[PDB]
RNA sequence: GAGACCACCCGGCGCGGCGCUCCUGUACGGCGCAGAGCCCUGCGAUCGCCUGAGGGACGCGCCUGCAGAGCGCGG
RNA sequence: GACCGCAGCAGGACUCCGGGGUCAGCAGCCUCUAGCGCGGGAGCGAACGCGGCUCAGGGAAGUCGGCAAGCCGGCUCCGUAACCUCGGGAAAAGGAGUGGCUCUGACGGCGCCGGGUCAGAACUGGAACGGACGCGGGGAUCCCGACUGUUUACUAGAAAC
């Protein structure tokens, strides 16, 4: 099962100081697909490291497209999940695609 | 009594220690405030005044030598700071300026210079008379 | 209602909407809102400003 | 010494505490009086408040500043949920006060109603007034419990649910808010009108006649732990000041030896329950009227729901009424308004000549969206 | 096992700015924030003079 | 709508999108038979057209895509 | 980067070599090279501090006193008093410009080459230019000491020496 999400960053690190906006943005990049993947564990892949600390450290990207495929079976559960390039959001939502 | 009338609070925005302008052809150059008259102080409030308010001023070096040296009743007619009439609208003079006025209401000089606020005419009618315009 | 005209944005004004000015030549001007003053304090020629009906006029988008 | 030069304590003592309101929403405490032999009215109604207008009125106050002339005052629009009798409550004068004496409730209460009793709905047992009902609906028990109510008890009250889903607040659990038959002509009368409207909606249109002065009883809006600065008015200390400026410079004195009730201190600026009064309800309409906001000047429908939205609040789905001045309470707070107790003497008649519908959130400039794509066109 | 570069700094921008200058572009009294004598040494005119 | 932790008001929340409305002031780019002039047959700050545009949103109406109410703990 | 301060202490310890860019500069602000992420981390953005930012109108009326903030500043060009030990004051005071482009003139070597400095113009930027950075507020007197210098390390930097 992957389901592709937009996560609003520039919706995630308002409420939190600017010198560390990258540092919750992956945090919030980790919690948000938790709740979408029913998952426990979060894998990030360091692609998505990269693009989430782009721009810098006080301000990121407003949004970034992330592929969430389940790989995690035998009550390990581990989701992995993959920036996509996109050139831009406009009727973009959760596209789950395929099945077990 | 001499000023005659009820006016709705304004916003009031000149306290004491404003050099507000002349417009009088008195020759009084720049009024310096001292007081605004009936003012019951609170505890460290300087006294203050909006359009309209009678104003003891002193006439600095650069105004005429008889005026000099003298507290001379004023009414504000110009104040900068924005005040709302009851009808809403919210108006604001470009500088702020004052004409001195008798305790009868019976001007130094008989020109007043530029616009006059309609709140100083009602308080003050020889002022309104002589009004080039009343905005 | 009772609907004025900015002196630089032009657009309607509606009633208790607007700062109104008197100028040193006793000319009354009523600005629209903070943005139709703030940009009339300096000046900055109201046809330069795409924003206001003036320059819609000059640039013939109004006609 | 003394005091030298003499000043004020800043702050009214009589609302101390200044705590969080212990109750969830505001309470009547004090209904209007009998005064038997009147009109037969109810009392009070519930509302949700919503956002502020600017409406044009004209003042014909003899010997006034502003007589005959235009001026503009500011209202809060507050949506009325229409309300449904669920029950009638009796009290009997007593040597203790008020004591209560057999209240019913309806032959069905409310799904709404229900709601209330529980903490959740779904997740819960849903058994109260298993008895009752089934004790009920046979007009049987309703009859006779009421007789009772009429023959012991004096003043008789009606039981409100406010339905929460016609407005768009996420409540979803009926508010339940007493009212008071008052001017009934002897006892029985009363609670025959209550008996009628027994399960039956009641708008606010009913309860409040229009230019009428009433009182807005609500929760007010709050900042948290707040400093003495906020708090109590206390003068900023000089800026110089070692351990900061924002403070109490002291406390008591020493003789008096502990802190005085009156001493100001940090406390929880807000929350608390707070009734303003004689304020005059300049129009109640029905939002549903396409033409409810229209004036003879505005040439136009004209709606209540302003363009953009009610900023903080919803549709306005039916029955706004306006009340002039600002109602206690931030917007989607529960404001009970009743009769006023104390009316001012002279009220400048109400003359609305327009109602600013122009979008509360920004800056706005059209009144209605249609004259918004006519200015912007192609 | 690698060795990567210096990563040496760009000096494309710095080049169009000194050749512009050549030409005087940016020689406008505001750009300049120094005396005319240390611009150019009101002795050294003189040396070659 | 309440907040130091709490408590309180509420609840199948919310995450994305879609509209509206507002904020800002014509977006990138394309084109020009605009441009002081220098000049190879091109360079050019800007200028106009597209473009009350583009961008954005915490307010508001929805929401088609995921979803969302313990087979916890007490009772 | 291990010395000495009870210690792996925002403290005190002598030099050597010292790239680019804006700039007058071994300045400030960025950067190659070269190092490296420190008595830990997450929530939460209440009071109240501590380090800044801004404020309608007026402005010292505050106060023991403009304490503190703020104003000014770079560059070019005019304009620069009283007094005076004529050396100064003096950056007195007081104004004008400053941006980016399109260009034209002055200077070492045509047979090709030097070097960016200065002027002088056009044309254009919401009516903007030292656009960040570095970076005097000014005048009127009076009282002491002439001043450059030295001082009671851990409360007095002066009129004291």
């Amino acid at each position: 099962i992957v389901y592709e999400h937009t996560i609003r960053l520039n919706k995630a690190v308002r409420g939190k100081p600017s010198k560390k906006a990258a540092p919750i943005a992956i945090r919030a990049i980790r919690a948000q697909v938790e709740k979408l993947a029913k998952v426990e564990d979060v894998r990030l892949d360091p692609s998505v490291n990269v693009f989430v600390w782009s721009r810098g450290i006080r301000h990121v990207p407003r949004r970034i497209r992330l592929e969430v495929r389940l790989e995690g079976d035998d009550e390990h559960k581990f989701a992995y999940v993959i920036n996509k390039d996109v050139e831009n959001f406009k009727h973009l939502t959760t596209e789950k695609k395929g099945s077990e | 009594s001499g000023g005659i009338g009820n006016k709705f609070r304004i916003s009031c925005g000149l306290p004491v220690g404003a050099v507000i302008n002349c417009a009088d052809n008195s020759g009084a150059k720049s009024l310096n405030m001292i007081a605004v008259k009936n003012w019951k102080g609170h505890l460290n409030r300087f006294p203050k005044a909006s359009v309209g308010d009678m104003v003891l001023i002193t006439v600095g070096r650069d105004g005429k030598p008889e005026l000099r040296r003298k507290v001379t009743p004023a009414v504000v007619v110009r104040q900068r700071k924005v005040w709302r009439r009851k009808d809403g609208v919210w108006i604001y003079f470009q500088d702020n300026a004052g004409v001195i006025i008798n305790p009868k209401g019976e001007l130094k000089g008989s020109s007043i210079t530029g616009p006059v606020a309609k709140e100083a005419a009602d308080r003050w009618p020889k002022i309104s008379t002589t009004a080039e315009c009343v905005h | 209602p009772r609907i004025e005209h900015c002196s630089f944005c032009s657009k309607p004004v509606y009633p208790g909407k607007g700062i109104c000015f008197v100028r040193n030549d006793s000319r009354v001007f009523r600005f629209c809102t903070s943005k139709c003053h703030r940009n009339f304090k300096m000046k900055r020629n109201p046809r330069k400003v795409r924003w206001t009906k003036t320059y819609r006029l000059l640039h013939n988008k109004d006609m | 010494s003394h005091r030298k030069f003499s000043c004020c304590r800043k702050g009214n003592l009589g609302y101390l505490p200044r705590k969080r309101c212990t109750r969830g929403r505001g309470r009547c405490k004090t209904f209007p009086p009998d005064v038997q032999g009147a009109p037969i009215h109810l009392t009070a109604f519930l509302g949700y408040k919503a956002g502020c207008t600017h409406v044009m009125r004209f003042i014909d106050h003899r010997g006034s500043n502003l007589h005959n002339r235009q001026a503009i005052d500011q209202a809060t629009i507050i949506d009325a949920p229409p309300m449904i009798c669920t029950a009638i409550i009796g009290y009997a004068k007593t040597p203790k006060g008020l004591r209560a004496v057999t209240t019913v409730w309806a032959a069905h209460i409310a799904e709404p109603a229900m709601r209330r009793f529980y903490r959740n709905y779904f997740h819960a047992e849903k058994t109260a007034f298993s008895t009752y009902m089934k004790k009920a609906a046979d007009g049987t028990y309703i009859k006779e419990q009421l007789g009772r109510l009429k023959q012991h008890a004096d003043v008789i009250r009606i039981v409100a649910h406010t339905q929460p889903a016609l407005t768009p607040l996420k409540q979803k659990k009926a508010d339940i808010m007493e009212i008071q038959v008052n001017g009934g002509a002897n006892v029985a009368e009363k609670v025959d009108y209550a008996y009628a409207l027994m399960e039956k909606p009641i708008s606010i249109k009913d309860v409040f006649s229009v230019g009428a002065q009433i009182d807005t009883i609500s929760i007010t809006r709050g900042r948290g732990f707040e400093g003495v600065v906020t708090r109590w008015g206390v003068t900023r200390l000089p800026r110089k000041t070692r351990r900061g400026n924002r403070k109490v410079a002291c406390i008591g004195a020493w003789h008096p030896a502990n802190v005085q009730y009156t001493v100001a201190r940090a406390g929880q600026m807000g929350y608390f329950h707070r009734t303003d009064t004689n304020k005059q309800v300049f129009m109640i309409d029905t939002a549903e009227n396409p033409r409810c906001c229209t004036t003879e000047f505005d040439l136009t429908d004209k709606s209540i729901n302003p363009v953009g939205g009610f900023v903080n609040y919803g549709r306005v789905q039916g029955d706004f009424i306006m009340i002039k001045g600002t109602c206690p309470g931030p917007k989607r707070r529960p404001v009970v308004m009743r009769n006023a107790l104390l009316p001012h003497r002279n009220c400048p008649p109400v003359q609305l000549q327009w109602i600013s519908t122009a979008s509360k959130f920004g800056h706005g400039i059209f009144e209605t969206v249609e004259e918004r794509r006519q200015f912007y066109a192609k | 096992i690698a060795k990567l570069d210096i990563k040496g700094s760009s000096r494309g921008r710095i080049r169009a700015r000194h050749a512009a200058k050549r030409l005087g572009r940016h020689s406008g009294h505001g750009k300049r924030r120094g005396t005319r004598e240390a611009r150019m040494p009101s002795k050294t005119l003189w040396i070659q003079r």
